[PDB]
């Protein structure tokens, strides 16, 4: 413990006054209320080279962007949808530029007139232009970048008025980049943005046939397919997945799902907000779920099991017995060449924790995690999987990680693209935990095979043992 | 299921039929989806000149676009500077996209920093923003210099950076005498290439205007070049030496070819190489300078012009064979050193090249697009060639640069069906190459959903991609390749002959029905 | 049952000290009268809650951080007659986005409720120029459903009132909002009431009242309180009760009709 | 070249000021120019003897650019060949001003405008000056001489105070400086209770005084100036004293802004 409080305090005195106070209170030595150890969802310190994105990136590249048969505009300048088109692996099935538009980048681009005049007319116009070209588009959302919060543009009249004129539901979202700190509060945003205008359209039509055994899967967004092979367990324990948010997932969806019996939630940060709306209006239970590695998908469908009756529980051990070969087959092959090593995490908001016991089940312990924009109740769940004695660090920069990185030494490193290069360059292997480095699905038995896969293939490398020359 | 001796990614595992099960399952119940038929009477419908004709009076919507923005081009300047930290005055998801761009392109770790302007920020102004953010950046990375760019946020509420940084200076936050040059980088106009122009002009601004008083023009026997905004690391080391080996003094203006290729020795070198202080005070006293892509360094040729009193050459950029001999001659004459037989050599060699692969280059038909400069070089080589280019493409081109694509073509008898366009955008492509179908595309990544959708018509209506331009992202180590000067030729050259040769033998592969002229020799 | 009001008009022809006044009138007729400063100057509320208006919206959502930590018991001061104020706040000129200040504030009182309590009246005070979409926030759907502007004679005055009900045309065409009337402040000027008598008819509005020029509202603006409150008895303080009958009694709601300002030149002329 | 800068309240009468000034100097040998800084574009009409209704926002927009925007479409002559350009913006309550200030004054920086034989640019700046672009006149190379346009009612006052207090950090940046505290009336008390009291506490002075005169309404109805609608007048000789005394004002001490308190004090101690 001592030697990582003295690592902390020589990481922070190269930082001034104001930021070495302010950094010092988001690093801690884990002691499985994170409150009194740890502070987070606070403003990042300037010039320092965070990793955090904006609202924007956490609303239209998060939540609103996997929905795959609604076309999302980013309203402002070019570059925001430039950077952000096809960059998040959201996987789905559809016929892009007919009936699906997740790797489409749609704008207004912004000119100066349009700053200095306004831009409400030429959104108009722009829904009109995408009705006319787009037909079987399933509905528009609009997100607003920096801009149009800076200048007071109504976009919300103009999605009124255009949805009651062509019939069809227009999301105005307000996830101009400078509001919040991180991709939290864009998150926050478009929850509220879902919850106004799509949640409840169907709330007077009583049409659907609904099952004892309907569940809803919630904040995952089919990363690398993630999402599907999850849902395959889910319905081979007999239950109905009626929606998915919101990789892969329908506008009719999301419509559908306050019809559910249960909301098995996978992403808290991103989705607890309308979890908790949902259970306090429609009176859905929901609750918590992890699929990374085999325990933890035991004990995940073991507790989704627990909710229903006798038959799901039969089935939910039929599956368990199905699928126990296969992953204590890809243990014994991968394992050996994995145990005992080290990991140290930087991931945004869910993934530091989550990923956890799929480590450990390979005989692999994480010295080091943390987050980018995670609250204080994401840290009270994280204590409590942590070890003793570790690091944690809440919106770390870049001298800070590598600092941390050089004394502690790790065997791998799983963070995101903004580090995978330095941390490769330090001769460290390093694993994208936000892309899964173009691989996967890791969720579920199924993907639990390509994580072993890719970190034995990652960490035992060769490449590894060639970066000093024979000759120094 | 998986099986430990062959595991399966995404693809081909959700090809299963378990999969395929579950994926029909939650489309039939849940998804609403319209019917396969509609779907693909919407398909072909979007193919059809009548949905050109529609999706051309577009005046609002942007679909696909090809462009970025300005603080994008202004950090990748400010990368050409030894130790020179980009510091983007204004909000911070914009430098996280900035850098997840240039490492998507490069693979390669890019340094960055924001202020992190809040809401409050916005509504009371971020000079404190500014004196926090320079403080902390000098004191944690130890730059030599920082140089300043802007997000939209801070140009729209008009955040006097020149204020700041005073304030900054005056008020102890950071030394005087401590370079900070600045730009501002408005992202409603231009595009990243205004914003290198405008942060080159900013640096050159900074540590050239106050200082003229004991500067005389050709005293170092030097050349300036401005490179502009490059993503290619072989154009840079291709003019340095082109230049060496004419025996050519020279001063390679934001060279960032050494930050963005370290190399990986266990160490991670944050700043590399770049151009010295010094070379930028002492630019007056040069012979001359050279601009390799005059179409977007307007600011600086006038900054150039008006200031350093340099007669800016009217040369094109140095890509092909004409406008590279172009080049050499004007150095020559500037310099007065003659043109070494290496590079006439070399220059023979591309000839000889091109009188090999003539005969399947000539009469394909291309698309292009990309950044002005590049895109009117690709047209003249491709005119050099014997090639057609058809659907010529630049997001980011003005008026004039229009009119002289207009006359480069005009000049050759390949360029009678090459119509160029500006301020369009890629879906305007996607359909240009629907109905007046090119044999090839060359541009950057995002052509590949153009291509896939050309192979949803029919394999005989596909248009394969030849990736050229920037930003490449499903291909590895292609940043490392050359576009200028003879070298750039040949390795286009080559690239354009082995694709029409790869898809000549695609289309020959089939047994005893097109394998009669699946031939040995090509 | 709340009648939601904004006050807009050329800059200096008095909308604060008017507003105020009538808060006042209204306070002492009997009705729960919500002041919102529009004004980054903090001065809407300061002949009502005398003292200097110290707290601001925006400064107190810098110190805690953002704008959803704050509460809004913090914001919210009432004061004379039971008026609740609050100011918008915003940066020294020269500096910073008043616009999204203002909007900063209006979705923070929304979100908290400030207006939906049982109260009687709302009166925004905005800033005379507007020039940005921020400043409009009164004027959007769900807000301030009356608008009054503040003129008076020489040229910049109904010059103003002009282009401000040019501005207004689209927010009443987008929503329900609707000008009221037209509030005369008199400077010293001559043919000033047939002047704005005539442009209210050509703009399709009202004279809803002419206020005189007297020196008892300086006097008391010296002193930080209203005239209702400095003194009863004084002329110049009946027709600020007059005014806020007039005003509460008022029904004419009109989109506005801009005119050509040549015609408002030739009016000029004429008048 | 004198580049000044007319700020104050809103509607204390800067373009009314500003023109009749710019006139004065005019027919009295100088060359000046007036740029104006809010979008309702009316501070060059008494000159232009005309609403320009030709700015450089509305024809930036229609070119398309500013790059397309040539310089003598916007500039035009008038009384005693005073130049005008009015730069102008979007309607009330829609759009950015502060963004159309920007960019008209980067465009009259560009297009050789300034550099002409002329004496005194006057950039004249509406009252609310609620963001930094409409602080672009009194930025580096810009303006240096502000002169603060109020009255001596206390509203007038306090917005002078927040302006110098706007106005201090440019000052301490660059070299503009507050030349002196300009004093239109309303027929209060004050007239020296305030304004010179004001003036001394801000480290500055009063230059001239020019009080109610109900003469230059008339004029604004006749599109005038009032040394061309009355060139024989007491109004027309106190804008000849105004524009006097700025060709000789030296007092350009930085602001020194008093704080709220002393303010409301002030008012009581006169
Ligand atoms: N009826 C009136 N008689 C005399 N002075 C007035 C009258 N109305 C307003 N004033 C004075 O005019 C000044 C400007 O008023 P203000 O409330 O600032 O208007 P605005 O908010 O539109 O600028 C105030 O300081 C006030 O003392
Ligand atoms: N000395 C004066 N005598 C009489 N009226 C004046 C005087 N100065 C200004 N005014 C009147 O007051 C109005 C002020 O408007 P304006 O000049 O636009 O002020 P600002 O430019 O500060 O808004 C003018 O229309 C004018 O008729
Ligand atoms: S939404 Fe969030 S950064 Fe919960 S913004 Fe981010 S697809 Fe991360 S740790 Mo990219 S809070 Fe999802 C996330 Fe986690 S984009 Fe993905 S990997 S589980
Ligand atoms: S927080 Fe404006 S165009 Fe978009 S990249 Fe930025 S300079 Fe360029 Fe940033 S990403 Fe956007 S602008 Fe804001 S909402 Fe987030
Ligand atoms: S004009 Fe309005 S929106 Fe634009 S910067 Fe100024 S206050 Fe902000
Ligand atoms: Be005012
Ligand atoms: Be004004
Ligand atoms: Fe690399
Ligand atoms: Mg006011
Ligand atoms: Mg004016």
């Amino acid at each position: 413990r001592e030697e990582v409080e003295s690592l902390i305090q020589e990481v922070l005195e190269v930082y001034p006054e104001k930021a070495r106070k302010d950094r010092n209170k988001h690093l801690a030595v884990n002691d499985p209320q994170s409150k009194k150890c740890i502070i987070s969802n606070k403003k990042s310190q300037p010039g320092l080279m965070t990793i955090r994105g904006c609202a924007y990136a956490g609303s239209k590249g998060v939540v609103w962007g996997p929905i795959k048969d609604m076309i999302h505009i980013s309203h402002g300048p070019v570059g925001c949808g430039q950077y952000s088109r096809a960059g998040r692996r959201n996987y789905y099935i559809g016929t892009t530029g007919v009936n699906a538009f997740v790797t489409m980048n749609f704008t207004s681009d912004f000119q100066e007139k349009d700053i200095v005049f306004g831009g409400d007319k030429k959104l108009a116009k722009l829904i009109d232009e995408v009705e006319t070209l787009f037909p079987l588009n399933k509905g528009i959302s609009v997100q607003s970048e920096c801009p149009i919060g800076l200048i007071g543009d109504d976009i919300e009249s103009v999605s009124k008025v255009k949805g009651a004129e062509l019939s069809k539901t227009i999301v105005p979202v307000r996830c101009e980049g400078f509001r919040g700190v991180s991709q939290s509060l864009g998150h926050h945003i478009a929850n509220d943005a879902v919850r106004d205008w799509v949640l409840g359209k169907r709330d007077e039509d009583t049409t659907f046939a609904s099952t004892p055994y309907d569940v809803a899967i919630i904040g995952d967004y089919n990363i690398g397919g993630d999402a599907w092979s999850s849902r395959i367990l889910l319905e081979e324990m007999g239950l109905r997945c009626v929606a998915q948010w919101s990789g892969d997932g329908s506008i009719s969806e999301i419509e559908l799902t306050p019809k559910v019996k249960l909301n098995l939630v996978h992403c808290y940060r991103s989705m607890n907000y309308i979890s908790r709306h949902m259970e306090e209006k429609y009176g859905i239970p929901w609750m918590e779920y992890n699929f990374f590695g085999p325990t933890k998908t035991i004990e995940s469908l073991r507790a989704i099991a627990a909710k229903f009756d006798e038959s799901i529980q039969k089935k939910c051990e039929e599956v368990i017995a199905k699928y126990k070969p296969e992953w204590e087959a890809v243990v014994a092959k991968y394992r050996p060449r994995l145990e005992g090593k080290r990991v140290m995490l930087y991931i945004g908001g869910l993934r530091p924790r989550h990923v956890i016991g799929a480590y450990e089940d390979l005989g692999m312990e994480v010295v080091g995690t943390g987050y980018e924009f995670a609250h204080n109740d994401d840290y009270d769940r994280t204590m409590k999987e942590m070890g003793d004695s570790t690091l944690l660090y809440d919106d770390v920069t870049g001298y800070e990680f590598e600092e941390f990185v050089k004394r502690i030494k790790p065997d791998l490193i799983g963070s995101g693209i903004k580090e995978k290069f330095i941390f490769q360059k330090m001769g460290i292997p390093f694993r994208e935990m936000h892309s899964w480095d173009y691989s996967g699905p890791y969720h579920g038995f199924d993907g639990f095979a390509i994580f072993a896969r890719d970190m034995d293939m990652t960490l035992n490398n060769p490449c590894w043992k060639k970066l000093q020359a024979p000759w120094e | 299921s998986q099986q430990v001796d062959k595991i399966k990614a995404s693809y081909p595992l959700f090809l299963d039929q378990d999969y395929k099960d579950m994926l029909a399952k939650k489309r039939d119940g849940f998804e609403e989806k319209y019917p396969q038929d509609k779907i693909d009477e919407v398909f072909q419908w979007t193919t059809t000149k009548e949905y050109q004709e529609l999706n051309f009076q577009r005046e609002a919507l942007t679909v696909n676009p090809a462009k970025a923005c300005q603080p994008l081009g202004a950090v990748l300047c400010a990368l050409g500077f030894e130790k020179t930290m980009p510091y983007v005055h204004g909000s911070q998801g914009c430098v996280a996209y900035f850098r997840s761009y240039f490492n998507r392109h490069f693979r390669e770790p890019v340094s960055c920093v924001s202020d992190s302007m809040t809401e409050d920020a916005a509504v009371f102004g971020g000079q404190q923003n500014m004196k926090d953010g320079l403080q902390n950046c000098k004191a944690t990375y130890k730059p030599d210099m920082i140089a300043v760019s802007t997000t939209c946020m801070a140009e729209v509420i008009g955040d006097d950076l020149n204020a700041f940084i005073n304030n900054s200076k005056k008020e102890g936050f950071i030394p005087d005498e401590f370079p900070v040059p600045f730009a501002h980088t408005p992202s409603f106009v231009g595009s990243h290439v205004t914003g290198w122009d405008n942060m080159f002009e900013g640096i050159a601004r900074y540590f050239t205007l106050k200082s003229m008083d004991d500067k005389v023009v050709g005293s170092n026997k030097k050349i300036n070049i401005v490179p502009g905004f490059e993503t290619y690391l072989g154009n840079f080391r291709v003019i340095k030496r082109m230049l060496s080996e004419m025996g050519v003094g020279y001063s390679l203006l934001s060279d960032p070819e050494e930050v963005l290729d370290t190399p990986a020795d266990g160490q991670f070198r944050m700043y590399a190489g770049g151009t010295t202080q010094e070379e930028m005070k002492d630019a007056p006293n040069a012979l001359n300078t050279v601009l390799l892509q005059p179409w977007h360094l307007e600011k600086t040729k006038k900054f150039v012009e008006g200031t350093w009193k340099h007669e800016v050459p009217k040369l094109n950029i140095p890509m092909g064979l004409d406008w590279t001999d172009e080049f050499l001659m004007k150095v020559s004459e500037i310099s007065g050193q003659p043109i070494p037989a290496s590079l006439t050599k070399e220059r023979g060699r591309l000839v000889d090249m091109m009188t090999d692969s003539h005969t399947w280059l000539h009469g394909k038909r291309f698309a292009l697009w990309g950044d002005p400069d590049f895109v009117m070089g690709l047209v003249k080589f491709l005119l050099e060639l014997g090639c057609e280019p058809v659907h010529i493409l630049c997001h980011n081109g003005n008026k004039r640069w229009k009119k002289a694509v207009d006359a480069i073509l005009a000049a050759s008898p390949y360029g009678k069906n090459a119509t160029v366009y500006i301020g369009k955008d890629l879906w305007h492509l996607r359909s240009l190459v629907f109905t007046d179908k090119p044999d090839f595309m060359i541009g950057n990544s995002y052509g590949k959903f153009i291509q896939r959708d050309t192979l949803h018509k029919g394999k005989e209506f596909e248009v394969p991609l030849i990736r050229i331009g920037f930003p490449i992202f499903d291909r590895h180590h292609l940043h490392r390749s050359t576009t200028l000067g003879y070298e750039g030729a040949m390795q286009i050259l080559t690239t354009l002959v082995n694709s029409i040769l790869e898809r000549l033998d695609e289309e020959t592969r089939g047994m005893q029905a097109t394998d009669y002229n699946h031939d040995l020799v090509r | 049952a709340m009648r939601q009001c904004a006050i807009y008009g050329k800059g200096g022809i008095g909308k604060s000290t008017t507003t105020q006044n009538l808060v006042a009138a209204l306070a002492e007729m009997g009705k729960k009268v919500m002041i919102v400063g529009c004004d980054p100057k903090a001065d809407s509320t300061r002949l009502i809650l005398h003292s200097k208006a110290q707290n601001t919206i925006m400064e107190m959502a810098a110190e805690a951080g953002t704008v959803e930590d704050l509460e809004l018991e913090d914001v919210l001061k009432a004061g004379y007659g039971g008026v609740k104020c609050v100011e918008s706040g915003g940066p020294e000129p020269g500096v910073g986005c008043a616009g999204r200040g203002v909007i900063t504030a209006i979705n923070f009182l929304e979100e908290e409720g400030a207006y939906e309590d049982d109260l009687d009246f709302v009166f925004y005070d905005v800033l005379g120029d507007v020039v940005c979409g921020g400043f409009a926030m009164p004027i959007r759907e769900n807000k301030a459903q009356e608008i009054y502007i503040v003129c008076s004679g020489e040229m910049m005055a109904m010059y103003a009132a002009n282009n401000i009900s040019k501005g207004i045309v689209k927010y009443a065409n987008s929503g329900s909002v609707r000008l009221g009337g037209l509030i005369c402040n008199s400077r010293n000027t001559d043919r000033e009431d047939e002047l704005i008598i005539a442009l209210a008819n050509k703009l399709g509005t009202q004279m809803i009242h002419f206020v005189p020029r007297d020196n008892v509202v300086q006097r008391a603006e010296i002193r930080r309180m209203t005239v209702i409150e400095y003194d009863p008895k004084a002329k110049q303080a009946d027709e600020y009760r007059a005014l806020a009958r007039k005003v509460v009694d008022n029904k004419l709601l009109v989109i506005p009709n801009p005119i050509t300002m040549d015609e408002l030149e030739e009016l000029l002329m004429e008048f």
